């Protein structure tokens, strides 16, 4: 399978007044590990990130393609992107190719840049998007990662309580993975602050 | 004002009268058929001492068996060698033969009223060329001069000028050609009349002569050989 | 798009557009070229100065290639057109040959694009003329000069921009074996022919050298300078 | 004036100035003569030496084995449109194995240039033809010119002085379909003969024949090959 | 195959006078007005009502882009139906990739570099309108004005064709920034008075207003009752 | 100046290119076309340039389809032209739709072809005028003459050319709808004769053709000897 | 059609693009804008002509616009005009730092867009674009720079600058109050103000009339600020006190 | 100012220094050419055109005169000015008519027929390459809430509904007759519609007709498909017109 080839995991979880997102670090190609500081989360804006999972090239060549179409809309606009509008941009960007895809499904995690309000969304790989408020989960070990979250995610977590089970959720779920993990990042957006965790973990 | 493709009253393009005006500005040149080869003449008209003589080149190789030389707006002429170039290694490539010298000069001119402003493509030739050509070279007829100019007709000579002085050089021509003559003696005639139109006094780096004959591939002359003729004259 | 034939003969066989394309490089500045024994030299006028100007960013000697760099009199818009079309061919030629450009192919090259627009439809010329130097693979030191018409030839030494035929009849004179025996004194040479014309002394010419295999030196205003008093104390005598 | 430009301006006379421009181009190249008989068709051209050391002016041109034609007015165009009608034989022949029939020829030459008489920035062709030729209808003499209208013949001049061939075709035509072929081209010779200053003749140099018929393929004579067709015009 | 060449150049004073002589035609039109208040936007409008013959609904000239944006015009008529169709156009295209309705600034941006464009492209003169634009984004109003050049501008209040200089004027000595949208459709009809000559009745005149609910045109019996005080 | 091209108005508008091309036509010898009980029959005064021309050349008759003819006046490059977009027109119809087309349809059809020359400065007017004519039993006869402007009518009788209102004024002495056209080209020829100006320009050639229920809705060149007798018949008429 | 078509890319006899030239008085006519390069930051400085008291004030400028993190510019002309060619902009500075995952440097940003300009001169016989602008930015090579385009699609590099209005007068006090190496941007706003203050003859200066966009580096990072009323006001203030102290 | 001319502003679709297109005025000059007058009404129950038919000859097959036009089963049209730019702008109606039935699933609406017509004619008044054409078109039709309608569009890409209206050479003559005919009419209505469009007609030009020298179109709400009036069906109406 395409989406297996360089293997990886993505997730965003919401809390009170905050978010998560976390990855893996590994990138490798099929069985073989080239490195373990990949990055799969990126900025896009100040308390707005996307983090991809998929295949390597396409992670990259997605998040620099949106990141010129983002680049435009604020300069041309007033003001910093939304990230119910972010989703929207994102899910247009894939469904432009809808017939011969890149191979990523998106996690959002960010808060509105005027209310602070907490938001987390997924797409598939053409572009369907998908809101929640509790968790949502992209790659090799989607299903490791519903056990993990569905059995730990509770409403209402202070940013402590959301580190500790985002963190807790991407671990457990990628040691279940043999082409997910060799390190963890975690990202806790706060309406004041951005704290970045990389998480002591397997590197088998 | 009006279009690139407009006839006068006397049934004539403008543009190419105007631009067989333009040949009139050219340096003059000369071409000479006899049963022996053809030779091909040029005054080079210096303009500075600090000019290279060499890099003014007025005689082309077209093939091993044809030359050609020019005279007008030099500019325009890159394309119509370019063409004759390429048509005659486009024959060899598919029929694994020389190219006549006639057939040259017909491919050549077949150019010569291919411009236009609103049928063509997003760039073709916007107004005709500025040039005149002898082409000179052996095929299986012989020795062959031909002359085109810039409305497309083309016609064999036996001995032709093109350019500033060619009504001049043109008569002295008819005085001195015969059928019989031989190759040197059209060498010499060719550079005595360039000598008589010249406004400077000709020597052995303001003139180029090449010649073509049926032993020998197309041969520019060296310095040298320049001087060995020059002496006669 | 826009096919209007803009160069057309006239009555008496002229291309119009192609003399006032000839009347622009006529107003732009000086720029002269020598080519020495075993180097070439090209310099400019001024133009007006100005203090505020960033100097850096004005300069009208260019390096197209490693081993071929020109200098142009005329629109400078137009120019900097033309220069990197010239830089793109280098690579194309280098990619599909492996040779670096002779400076012949390349002016050749200049050339033939100029000439094409004055034969296309819904286009000017170009309001340039370009003097080209280099060293060829056999180490042969070359100076060539294009105009608008697509015109070119090999020069000994010249000068193209306003005021043109006065310096050339100064390089036509004072161009001898004796002038190019030594680098500094095919440079000197060059600064003579400048400040000729050049307003006021100088100051205001550019300058830039190439020196076989060696690249593209420019020189900085203390070490031209150097050269304009070691020729002013000289014509005293 | 305002109106003599563009062969897109009609006159306030109904007329189209571009087009009867064109037709002087034909006016004056030198005079040629079409003729037929009830089987051959035979053309017969003047050609002009621009000085004493040039070859004369090629007139005559093979089309296909049953066609070929005269030209006058710019040789340029006369090549153009020589190389569609050339084209248009092939075709018919790769796709009907047959001849293409003379009127159709012509026809497709009527609409061909017609096109550029109708379009700002385009020009008439600036020539006329006399093309000769042999097919089931038997032998056919029809004139093209730059208005793109055409004209089948019972014989035909045009070019300059070609007032005097006319004339004489007139005097003799109820004599071309009865005649054999060495008579036939003694007639067109003739006819030629009458454009030419009193000074000049017809000579080996300056004369041009193409003949087609029942028996022959268009055929084009030059130099000394029209020798034979001179000498008794006694 | 059309013509490639631009219609509108310079001239030796550096004017653009084939944009200048589009504005003589917008300055020739039918007076328009447009007020921001401070919870809405009024647009209004004469409806150069010629004979009774004429069915006053039949057509407008007060048009909705979205649902909360609309617009109005002075000039040539014909030529507003186009730019209503590209702003229309321009609105959905904006909504189908950011599933958000177009901000007022966006789509007046977008419209005006379309008029830009029949300025300076090949075979085609300038618009001979101004747009009058109003919306509701941000929990705020916007309006702007668009001319002939593409050039755009960010109003309190304006007045446009006929008798304009007059009716800005008028607006400067009694729209203040504190007024609400009820006053305001008065005060926009009142600079219309001013004007007009005839006597207004709800089939001449076109109203739009714009606010938090969203844009409409006032109905005939609205219109009505805002001239029963006027 | 406001007459240089289909694209300009004049100020009181007209189109004076449009007008030009017409006096094209006006220029032209002259051809009708009667209608009658049972078919349409045409007639052209073929002026005669030279007596090298064949009898015959210069044919200002054409069949566009089978069951349609064509007669021409004006600028003859031009109507050569119009009748290969007619014979174009025609051949479509039946490819598409499966039968013989219509001739009303027909001429409106090439009719808004000429049309679409007259708006433009890239392209001139037609100079030409055309009538088209047909019958089948279901149809009947039909005559439809075109102008340079593209505006298209039907006739019982019409002319163009030269000496077009001469020509009216002799085919409205006809009862044309209760006649038969073996009658009526003998009545086309004497029309034709009668409007020659045989002092101003000399000879001619009368060109003759017809469509009806004597060719089984066929257009078709009227027989040698038939022609000749209406010749004949024209020629002593005058007398 | 050849009677219609003005020409607007055909040389004069005297070597000239007359529309080039037409366009330039186009500009000679609109907003004067300045740009003053300093050791610690450059600025734009300009006249507003949006001034009638009932505008609206909706955006942050009205001709400075921000072009990418490290750029910005303002511009005299023709406002359509100008808005065409900083969409453009800001088109090209995303295009190549998709391509090379840096900031497009100042030089190649305006190069790119004068190449633009430049061929609407040459081909295509439509009008060129009736603009000048003055770009002020950072970049890694070169630091703190500050440029001048033209309609000829002509740029070149400055310490200090004007178009529009006055342009001539406004180089001529430049020429002499600008210290080579040694301005800061608080002496270059003091320079500004000074400039515009005399530039503007139709009438008396004032914040609601000017507008002022600072570029400078704090923390390795480029910060791009439209100066608010108040600062400008306090500004226009000093340099008043200033000249009550010019004679004694 | 006041019929001030610059460049080439005579010539084609380009501004004049007042703000005028000379060139959309000569084509509303161009609509008189032909020499006819038309008139349109709207009442209740129907909508009517009644146009003047002018058969000089003698040899015109007179059925295939007319300036009446179906453009759908219920949309008729008149056509005032040059004719064949007239019939060129019919076959453009029918045309955008077919396309939105088959794009749409429903007949066009007269309305946005006559707009759509309008937005085409805008276009030759913009685009200097083509001149406009010198044809008005009138349209009638039954709306399923509105009732009858007619609409008018002319060569400036103007258009508008109408309680009646008129084209042609006595176009502001017959915009008189009919104004001061709806002041005196309770509710601004006309009733009798094809008695007042053809006595409009006939005042105007001061003729009295034959049945053969006008042609009459209507549609009803009772049968909205348009219909022509026959000889007989006209004479009718004219026979009823003299008998009072
Ligand atoms: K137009
Ligand atoms: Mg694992
Ligand atoms: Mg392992």
């Amino acid at each position: 399978s395409i989406m297996s080839y360089n293997g990886g995991a993505v997730m965003a979880m919401k809390g009170k007044n905050c978010v998560a997102i976390a990855a893996d670090r590994r990138f490798g190609i099929q069985a073989q590990m080239v490195t373990t500081d990949f990055q799969k989360i990126f900025p896009m804006g100040d308390r707005l990130y996307i983090g991809l999972a998929g295949l390597a090239t396409d992670v990259q060549t997605v998040a620099q393609r949106l990141k010129f179409r983002l680049n435009l809309y604020e300069l041309k606009e007033g003001r910093q992107i939304k990230p119910y509008t972010l989703m929207s941009m994102v899910a247009n960007l894939l469904y432009e190719k809808r017939f011969g895809p890149y191979y990523t499904e998106p996690v959002i995690a960010g808060l509105d840049p005027k209310t602070f309000k907490p938001f987390i969304c997924s797409l598939d790989l053409i572009g369907c998007p998908m809101v929640t408020d509790d968790f949502v989960v992209s790659g090799t070990c989607a299903e490791q990662m519903y056990g993990m979250c569905e059995s730990l995610w509770e409403p209402n977590m202070d940013p402590d309580h959301l580190f500790e089970t985002i963190s807790q959720a991407m671990l457990n779920a990628v040691d279940r993975d043999a082409v997910s993990g060799m390190g963890v990042i975690v990202h806790i957006i706060e309406k004041d602050k951005i704290t970045t965790r990389t998480l002591k973990a397997r590197m088998d | 004002d009006r279009g690139v493709n407009t006839f006068s009253p006397e049934g004539r393009l403008f543009q190419v009268e105007y631009a067989i005006e333009a040949i009139k500005l050219g340096s003059t040149a000369i071409g000479i058929q006899t049963s022996e080869g053809v030779c091909l003449a040029v005054e080079k008209r210096i303009t500075s001492p600090l000019m290279e003589p060499s890099s003014i080149e007025k005689i082309v190789e077209i093939d091993a068996h044809i030359g050609c030389a020019m005279s007008g707006l030099i500019a325009d002429a890159k394309t119509l060698i370019d063409k004759a170039r390429v048509e005659t290694q486009n024959h060899w490539f598919t029929y694994n033969e020389t190219m006549t010298v006639e057939s040259v000069t017909q491919a050549v001119s077949n150019l010569a009223l291919q411009f236009g402003e609103e049928d063509a493509d997003p760039g073709a030739m916007s107004r005709p060329f500025g040039v005149a050509l002898l082409f000179g070279g052996v095929d299986e007829k012989g020795p062959q001069l031909f002359h085109m100019d810039p409305s497309g007709t083309f016609v064999q000579c036996d001995a032709r000028a093109i350019g500033s002085a060619s009504e001049g050089a043109q008569s002295s021509l008819q005085e001195v050609y015969h059928k019989s003559m031989t190759l040197k003696e059209a060498i010499k005639s060719s550079l005595i009349i360039l000598k008589q139109v010249m406004e400077e006094k000709l020597n052995a780096t303001n003139i180029e002569l090449a010649t073509v004959q049926p032993g020998q591939n197309f041969h520019m002359f060296t310095k040298e050989e320049l001087e060995e003729v020059i002496k006669d004259i | 798009s826009y096919d209007r034939a803009i160069t057309v003969f006239s009555p008496d066989g002229h291309l119009f557009q192609v003399e006032y394309a000839q009347e622009a490089v006529k107003k732009g500045s000086t720029a002269v070229g020598v080519r020495g024994r075993d180097i070439v030299v090209l310099g400019v006028e001024k133009k007006s100065v100005a203090k505020l100007q960033d100097e850096r960013t004005v300069r009208k000697i260019c390096a197209l290639d490693d081993n071929v760099c020109m200098a142009f009199a005329g629109l400078t818009a137009d120019a900097r057109i033309v220069i990197n079309r010239a830089r793109v061919e280098c690579q194309s030629h280098r990619l599909t040959v492996e040779d670096p450009v002779t400076v012949e192919y390349i002016t050749r090259y200049i050339a033939s694009l100029k000439q094409r627009y004055t034969q296309s439809n819904g286009r000017r010329p170009f309001g340039i003329s370009a003097l080209i130097v280099g060293f060829d693979f056999d180490g042969t030191p070359r100076l060539y000069q294009t105009d608008p018409s697509g015109t070119y030839h090999a020069w000994k030494a010249n000068a193209i921009g306003r005021g043109a035929k006065s310096v050339r009849e100064f390089l036509e004179k004072n161009y001898t074996d004796e002038a190019i025996e030594t680098d500094d004194l095919t440079i000197k040479l060059v600064i003579k022919a400048l400040l000729e014309v050049v307003q006021s002394g100088g100051k205001n010419i550019e300058l830039a050298v190439m020196r076989r295999d060696q690249s593209l030196k420019i020189l900085n205003p203390e070490e031209i300078e150097k050269y304009v008093a070691e020729i002013e104390k000289e014509k005293e005598e | 004036n305002q109106y003599d430009n563009d062969v897109t301006v009609w006159s306030p006379q109904g007329r189209i100035h571009q087009i009867e421009y064109a037709m002087e181009a034909v006016k004056q190249g030198s005079a040629t003569v079409g003729l037929k008989s009830k089987t051959h068709a035979v053309l017969v051209a003047l050609k002009r030496a621009q000085s004493e050391l040039a070859a004369h002016q090629k007139k005559i041109l093979h089309v296909d084995n049953h066609i070929g034609i005269s030209i006058a007015g710019l040789t340029a165009d006369a090549r153009l449109l020589c190389n569609f009608m050339r084209q248009e034989c092939l075709d018919s022949r790769f796709v009907f194995d047959r001849p293409l029939p003379v009127s159709r020829l012509v026809s497709l030459i009527g609409s061909k240039t017609q096109i550029p008489t109708q379009r700002y920035g385009r020009r008439p062709y600036g020539v006329g033809l006399l093309i000769a030729g042999y097919d089931d209808m038997g032998p056919h003499i029809f004139q093209t010119c730059p208005s793109a209208n055409y004209f089948d013949c019972r014989a035909m001049s045009i070019g300059a002085r070609s007032q005097s061939a006319r004339t004489y075709l007139e005097r003799h035509m109820s004599e071309f379909m009865e005649c054999n072929l060495n008579e036939l081209v003694k007639h067109g010779l003739r006819a030629l003969r009458e454009t030419l200053p009193a000074e000049q003749d017809l000579t080996t140099k300056n004369v041009s024949i193409g003949i087609v018929g029942k028996d022959l393929e268009f055929t084009i004579y030059d130099d000394d090959d029209v020798s034979p067709f001179l000498e008794g015009l006694e | 195959r059309g013509y490639s060449f631009s219609l509108t150049t310079f001239s030796p004073s550096g004017k653009l006078v084939q944009i200048e002589y589009a504005l003589a035609a917008v300055a020739g039109g039918a007076p328009s007005v447009g007020i921001k208040a401070a919870n809405g936007v009024v647009l209004a409008t004469e409806k150069k009502q010629k004979s009774i013959l004429y069915d006053e609904r039949s057509v407008h000239k007060v048009e909705p882009i979205t649902k909360h944006i609309g617009l109005v015009y002075s000039g040539m008529g014909p030529d507003y139906r186009v730019l209503v169709h590209r702003a229309r156009k321009l609105a959905q295209q904006y909504y189908l990739v950011y599933q958000e309705p177009i901000p007022t600034a966006q789509l007046v941006q977008r419209v005006a570099s379309v008029m830009q464009e029949y300025t300076q492209s090949g075979g085609v003169r300038p618009f001979g309108v101004s747009l009058l634009i109003c919306g509701w984004n941000e929990g705020r109003p916007y309006l702007f004005q668009s001319d002939p050049s593409g050039a755009y501008f960010a109003w309190k209040a304006t007045a446009m064709g006929k008798n304009y200089v007059n009716g800005k004027t008028f607006l400067e000595k009694r729209y203040n920034e504190d007024l609400e949208l009820e006053d305001a459709i008065h005060t926009a009809i009142l600079t219309l008075k001013e004007s007009f000559e005839g006597q207004m009745t709800e089939d001449n005149i076109e109203v739009g207003i714009c606010n938090e609910a969203g844009f409409r045109r006032l109905t005939p019996t609205e219109v009505k009752d805002y001239l029963a005080a006027i | 100046g406001y007459d240089l091209s289909a694209s300009t108005f004049s100020p009181d508008g007209r189109v004076f290119q449009v007008e030009y091309a017409m006096k094209a036509v006006e220029n032209s010898s002259t051809a009708i076309g009667i209608r009658c009980k049972d078919g349409v029959v045409f007639g052209v005064e073929k002026l005669v340039l030279s007596k090298l021309y064949e009898e015959g050349s210069n044919k200002r008759l054409f069949n566009v389809d089978r069951h349609v003819g064509m007669a021409v006046a004006g600028l003859l490059a031009d109507a050569r032209s119009l009748a290969d977009i007619a014979r174009e027109e025609a051949s479509n119809f039946r490819s598409n739709f499966g039968y013989n087309i219509p001739l009303k349809h027909l001429a409106d059809r090439v009719a808004m072809y000429v049309h679409a020359y007259t708006l433009y400065s890239a392209v001139r007017p037609f100079g030409c005028s055309f009538m088209l004519g047909s019958y089948s039993v279901n149809d009947g006869a039909q005559l439809y003459m075109i102008d340079p402007s593209g505006v298209s009518y039907g006739y019982w009788g019409c002319a163009i050319g030269k000496a077009r209102q001469a020509a009216k004024t002799e085919i409205e002495k006809l009862q044309m709808k209760e006649m038969t056209c073996r009658d009526i080209v003998k009545e086309v020829a004497k029309i034709i004769y009668i409007v020659h100006d045989e002092v101003k320009d000399k000879a001619f050639e009368l060109e003759l053709s017809w469509v009806g229920e004597l060719t089984n809705g066929r257009h078709e060149i009227v027989p040698k000897d038939i022609r000749e007798e209406a010749e004949k018949y024209a020629k002593e008429s005058l007398k | 059609s050849r009677r219609y078509d003005s020409r607007t890319t055909i040389f004069s006899p005297e070597g000239r693009l007359y529309q080039v030239e037409y366009a330039m008085e186009a500009i000679g006519h609109a907003g004067t804008c300045l740009g003053i390069l300093a050791n610690d930051g450059v600025l734009l400085a300009a006249e507003r002509r949006n001034i009638h008291k009932l505008l609206d004030e909706v955006f942050f400028s009205e001709k400075i616009y921000k072009l990418n993190e490290d750029m910005a510019c303002s511009v005299a002309g023709i406002t359509s005009d100008a808005n065409v060619l900083t969409n453009e902009l800001r088109l090209i500075a995303q295009r190549y730092l998709l391509q090379y995952q840096e900031p497009i440097p100042c030089e190649q940003l305006v190069t790119a867009l004068c190449d633009i300009k430049q061929a609407y001169t040459q081909f295509g016989g439509k009008r060129p674009f009736g603009v000048s602008l003055l770009y002020i930015g950072w970049d890694k090579h070169y630091g703190f720079q500050l440029y001048q385009s033209d309609p000829s699609g002509n740029y070149g590099g400055w310490k200090a600058t004007c178009i529009g209005n006055n342009s001539a007068a406004a180089v001529s006090m430049l020429k002499q109050d600008y210290k080579e190496g040694e301005m800061t941007l608080k002496s270059a706003l003091a320079l500004a103000i000074k400039v515009l203050n005399k530039t503007m003859d139709v009438s008396k200066l004032s914040a609601e009339k000017v507008e002022i966009a600072t570029l400078t580096r704090e923390n390795g990072k480029t910060v791009i600020r439209v100066l608010k009323q108040k600062e400008v006001e306090q500004l226009i203030k000093k340099h008043e006190e200033e000249e009550a102290k010019a004679e004694r | 100012s006041r019929g001030s001319s610059a460049g080439f502003d005579r010539h084609i679709t380009i501004f004049s220094p007042e703000g005028r297109l000379y060139q959309v005025e000569y084509a509303f000059k161009a609509i008189n050419q032909g020499g006819l007058t038309s008139v349109a009404v709207r009442g209740k129950d129907c909508a009517v055109i009644v146009t003047q038919k002018k058969v000089p000859d003698k040899l015109l097959d007179s059925s295939t005169v007319t300036h009446l036009f179906k453009i759908t089963e219920n949309i008729g049209c008149v056509m005032t000015g040059m004719t064949a730019d007239s019939r060129s702008q019919v076959q453009r109606a029918r045309y955008e008519a077919a396309n939105w039935k088959y794009k749409y699933g429903y007949e066009i609406p007269v309305d946005m027929l006559c707009k759509r017509i309008a937005d085409i004619s805008q276009v030759y008044t913009q685009n200097a390459e083509m001149r406009p054409l010198g044809c008005c078109m009138i349209l009638i039709g039954i709306d399923e809430e509105q009732g009858p309608q007619v609409y008018k569009c002319d060569p400036a890409g103007y258009y508008c509904g109408f309680k009646a209206t008129a084209a042609g050479v006595k176009q502001t003559e017959s915009t008189s007759f009919l104004e001061k005919k709806v002041k005196k009419k309770f509710d601004w209505t006309f009733e009798q519609t094809v008695e007042t469009a053809i006595t409009c007609l006939s005042t105007v030009l001061s003729i009295d007709f034959k049945p053969s020298e006008i042609e009459v179109g209507v549609v009803t709400v009772e049968n909205p498909k348009f219909r022509i009036l026959t000889e007989a069906e006209i004479d009718a109406h004219l026979v009823a017109l003299a008998e009072r």
